[PDB]
């Protein structure tokens, strides 16, 4: 009805209203933290270096940023366009997650990147609905097992039903979420609550991208790195099938 | 002990430039900024610029962006500052100090006078008219400063205020005030002495009562 | 660029009293200095980052504040602290100052000893006529002159001229001089010179008739 | 089926090998290049600074980077708010819509703690939305066509083509709506280029939201208005996006 | 004239550790980078770590990071190394040398020797055996360095070389010789005149023919 | 950690003759510098900045290279150059050495000029007997000594010491000393040391007879 998706804009505009206050009350006090981090380092080094001028300084941090800009790094290996690398930023793309932590530069790679994606992103949606209904059916398969407890316990087949979905999700919550937050917590030294961040952040395909894991390989850990990649791709589909059916259960409310 | 010592007074025509320096020592002279500072006759202290004695860098306050050059000669650990078109407003002290955050040694400064004036000598001009009397010497229409006023050759010291000079259309005037215990004068002759050593002048008045 | 206000500009304290100037900024730094200058010389760093005391600099100083405003605090006035103080700020280039807060000794009120001269004759045969009044040794420093010809008053061709406190009796003295051409001298008979002080509702007035 | 699943998984797999290889190509160069700067910019700075251990410079360097990475800007020392209302709604957006451009961070753990609940409650709200204005979009645009398409059929093309035309049209117009008309409007007004435009327009509209580009993140651009009616197009870009 | 003035030479037993210095004239101290750097007889050249005397901050060669601790004092402008726990592997020259780049001032260098050796005075023993003659001194069994010969006091001056001493078993050995004319002896006597400053001891030795 | 190779580590050159000694990087780096060392002496900054010359260096040396390679040279060889130079690098930290290039005086070959001398009666007495070898103002310094007891070679209790090239004829010289316990040598009777140097394919040998 054209009345009622009137009022489902009015209602997300509320959604983003509200959501806006409160970002905005939460965020602003902090707005400038950075600015005056830099500046306490600024201060820090004059008193430290007589030999060097704050406007001398300045044109330093200038120049830092620009081929920061361009993607170096602070050297103390970490070639964000290597194999391993392109590959998995390739990987942010048909993902739609987009965390981009590097920017493409030329204009070749902006135009390249657009047909990647337009080809790419449809490409993996297939293969995403396809791991979807395997991984959902190795669930609830597995659950089917345990579903056959409950039948023998004269609980309802509609009960049963809801348990097997809820217990659908928490298992997979539990593989998928909470597993690889207690992960990245130890191996990126993350807290708890960046590492929840970070993983709901990328299974929503948001990726925001001021956290990211997978990036480049870990040398003591090598299974580390592919690990994700496979983590990702699961979590994706266990996501999409959640918001499928919940997405399924809405619309017909 | 560190020490930036300044070169001595300058006074130069509008329009002319004029160069200064300050000579450091007790340090070493490229391992610390060098910055200017104007100050004009006893107000605001204004930040002129800086310059990298090591680095030949500099920066410049954008109110004298065209006015003022900073150089450096390493070889004679020197710093120079250059001020160009030179105007009545440059009239003032300049200091050298060092500094990256705070100016934590200055030179002894330097004071600059810009003016159309001609070497001119003082006209002086006796002032006379209780225990106490005042007696005053006028001293008008010099040019330039300093002029020196004593009594009686220096004898008369106390009781004794000469004021700050004014300038008045492009010439400077002062006057001395002498106080006196009354049975001293007319009983004593009092003369003041004015010196303008710029014109070579040296002038005696003595004090006496209106007729 | 950013903007340091001291206020009071002047202010004053007897020896032992506590002193506290402030020094406020048009928006937030993160560090203040200050400096010490006596007439006649260089400034001094005094205190710097904040609250860091300079070598020489006795412990009755401190400096604090923060953000967008600072201070500098004499616990006991002392003598030799009277001075004018200035605050500056390098949180951002260009570095800049207050304009200074001039602090002087406290004394007991002092009137004014007044004198007023008339032209000498060597000015006149010059045709010149200054006429010239001494108010002399008088606390505080806040007075007004005012003159009058033929008890009509008269602002124009005059120049003051104050000396720095006395550094024995702390008094201020100051110079007024209304300068006429002897034409303008010559209409009139009767030159007043009015003093308003603090120490007395009623006016001090010394005069002379030209007869 | 598991033997297609399993190619279409190696056929991706090369899909991404063949992308790696070349954006590496495309990339590598220009970020080497970068690199040898930045160490340019070091050895430059010592042979002027003695006061300076290269070791010591690294450190601040380091710092630097960490604080530019926050969104600290090189230019000033210290008015413009990221955070003001207008740009607080624009960044709510960018969750539910999941674009997430990033281009400003949370710095709080309750934002951030607040940020996954209403994504997760945001998003499929927001899906919802979508798929009403896909269908609403959709049927203006049908019922629209189906005048023209009138003209169509009484000039005797077959019936199946005047289908086929209609699509063209159909989505060249969209297309022209949704794609062309705002990249042009961008172009003017963020001052980008035309291919940096449709790349925005592009990664925005497939929700890949990396956040190299914004429009009205601008900090001089005196535009209130601006990033939320943005934001009218985004949604209707999307929804047609989706078909 | 930029001047690094090292401290002499030091012996210390092994597992003691030592303290050697570096002052520095000509220039500003506290404007520069110190570096250390190592050198094991005649060989590459080590560098060791750095301080900037200035701020105190130090970097270390990971080789040495338990090793050697850099400081200095600011109001003398000399800086210190203390390398710990030694053993006979550091016996070498170390070189205090300034820079942030390249090393462009060096010291003089020292000496360290790590040895359970105590003082000895050497054994001089001669060398005796054409249109010429060479004979020798033989200066054995001393310690430490360094021992000086020379050949008829000096008036023998040509002809001669010192080789280089040699550890054994813990002790100093060299020989010196020298070439004069055949009709010179032993006509006239050669005697090789043996100093070895550390234990007080001079020596002369003549040369006579088997 | 980044890894510089001089190869070779010896070379020898002929006043007159130019010379070119070559650094190679394990990874590139942006400027090279160079010191010479003379035996006895600290090292001396050479060459800085790849192609700069220190003060006190004449303009016969040169420097240049790129990236990974870089090289010094000596337009034309001369007697005070003979030392061991080294390229040093700090585009990373930690700045690191080469292992450095030791570069000799050619000459005209010269055969060793041989002693053989027996243990003192002084040593003797106290138990001792050492017999030693001079291996003098030969070259080329490649060299090999043997020792034989009654005509069958020993090669134990055997010590050797080379000098460094010699400033004035650019020789060198070794000693080889056979130390034994008074004991041993009594046991034989001929003693023999033995000589291969490049300059003659038949050794040369010095013997003596207890006796
Ligand atoms: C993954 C969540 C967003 C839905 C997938 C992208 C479809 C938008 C049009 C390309
Ligand atoms: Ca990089
Ligand atoms: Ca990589
Ligand atoms: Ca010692
Ligand atoms: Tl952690
Ligand atoms: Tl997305
Ligand atoms: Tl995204
Ligand atoms: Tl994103
Ligand atoms: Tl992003
Ligand atoms: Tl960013
Ligand atoms: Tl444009």
């Amino acid at each position: 009805r054209s009345t009622t998706l009137l009022a489902l804009l009015a209602l997300v505009l509320l959604y983003l209203v509200s959501g806006a206050l409160v970002f905005r009350a939460l965020e602003q006090p902090h707005e400038q933290q950075a600015q005056r981090e830099l500046g306490e380092v600024r201060e820090k080094f004059l008193r430290a270096h007589p030999c060097v001028s704050d406007q001398e300084l300045g044109l330093l941090i200038k120049e830092v940023a620009d081929a920061l800009g361009g993607g170096a790094d602070p050297e103390t290996s970490h070639s964000a366009w290597d194999l391993g690398s392109a590959f998995f930023f390739s990987g942010t793309i048909i993902t739609t997650i987009g965390y981009g932590n590097v920017a493409l530069r030329t204009d070749a790679g902006r135009l390249f990147c657009i047909f990647y994606a337009l080809v790419g992103i449809p490409l993996f949606g297939i293969l995403l609905a396809g791991v979807g209904d395997r991984l959902g059916s190795s669930l609830r398969h597995g659950i089917g097992h345990i579903e056959a407890i409950f039948l023998k316990w004269h609980v309802p087949p509609e009960l049963v039903r809801v348990l097997s979905a809820m217990l659908f999700l928490l298992i997979g919550c539990l593989l998928f979420v909470l597993t690889p937050t207690f992960v990245f917590c130890y191996m990126e030294d993350w807290s708890k609550l960046e590492a929840i961040y970070f993983v709901i952040v990328t299974l929503t395909t948001v990726g925001f991208g001021d956290y990211v894991a997978g990036a480049d390989p870990r040398q003591d850990s090598p299974a580390y790195q592919p690990l994700v990649w496979f983590w990702i791709l699961l979590g994706l589909a266990y996501f999409a099938s959640v918001l499928t059916t919940i997405g399924n259960w809405l619309r017909v409310v | 002990e560190v020490q930036l010592q300044q070169s001595g007074p300058e006074l130069v025509k509008p329009g002319a430039s004029m160069k200064t320096s300050c000579k450091v020592s007790g340090y070493s002279f490229t391992g610390y900024i060098m910055n200017w500072v104007k100050q004009r006759h006893g107000k605001n202290l204004e930040w002129i610029g800086l310059i990298n004695p090591n680095t030949g860098y500099t920066t410049y306050n954008q109110k004298f962006k065209g006015k003022a050059t900073l150089t450096v000669d390493k070889s004679s650990s020197t710093a120079y500052m250059e001020l160009l078109s030179l105007t009545s407003e440059d009239s003032a002290i300049y200091y050298c100090t060092r500094g990256n955050y705070v100016f934590d040694y200055w030179g002894q400064g330097t004071t600059l006078t810009v003016s159309s004036a001609k070497t001119t000598p003082p006209s002086v001009y006796p002032l006379a008219p209780n225990s106490m009397v005042t007696l005053g010497c006028l001293v008008k229409g010099y040019f330039p400063e300093p002029v020196t006023v004593t009594w009686n050759s220096g004898s008369l010291s106390s009781g004794v205020h000469t004021f700050p000079a004014v300038l008045q259309s492009d010439l400077y005037t002062l006057s001395s005030s002498v106080t006196v215990p009354s049975s001293s004068w007319p009983s004593e002759t009092v003369t003041c002495n004015v010196a303008h050593p710029a014109s070579s002048t040296k002038v005696d008045k003595k004090i006496v009562p209106r007729d | 660029q950013i903007v340091l206000t001291q206020s009071p500009a002047i202010m004053s304290a007897s020896p032992g009293e506590k002193v506290t100037m402030t020094c406020s900024a048009s928006s937030s730094v993160s560090y203040m200095h200050w400096y010490q200058q006596k007439s006649g010389t260089s400034p001094k760093r005094w205190i710097y980052d904040t609250s860091k005391l300079a070598s020489g600099v006795p412990a009755r100083f401190s400096g604090s504040g923060s953000g967008t405003s600072y201070s500098l605090t004499i616990s006991s006035m002392e003598a030799e602290d009277a001075a004018t103080y200035y605050c500056q700020q390098w949180s951002n280039s260009p570095p800049t100052f207050g304009a200074g807060a001039k602090l002087e000794l406290k004394r007991a009120d002092a009137a004014p000893t007044v004198s007023i001269f008339p032209p000498s004759s060597e000015q006149l045969t010059s045709g010149g006529a200054s006429v010239v009044c001494f108010l002399n040794n008088f606390y505080p420093k806040d007075i007004n002159v005012k003159w009058k010809i033929d008890g009509s008053e008269r602002q124009n061709g005059v120049l003051n001229s104050w000396t720095d406190q006395d550094s024995k009796d702390s008094t201020y003295s100051m110079s007024s001089t209304l300068t006429l051409t002897k034409d303008e001298y010559e209409r009139h008979n009767s030159y007043t010179c009015e003093a308003t002080h603090k120490t007395s509702t009623s006016p001090i007035v010394k005069s002379f008739n030209r007869n």
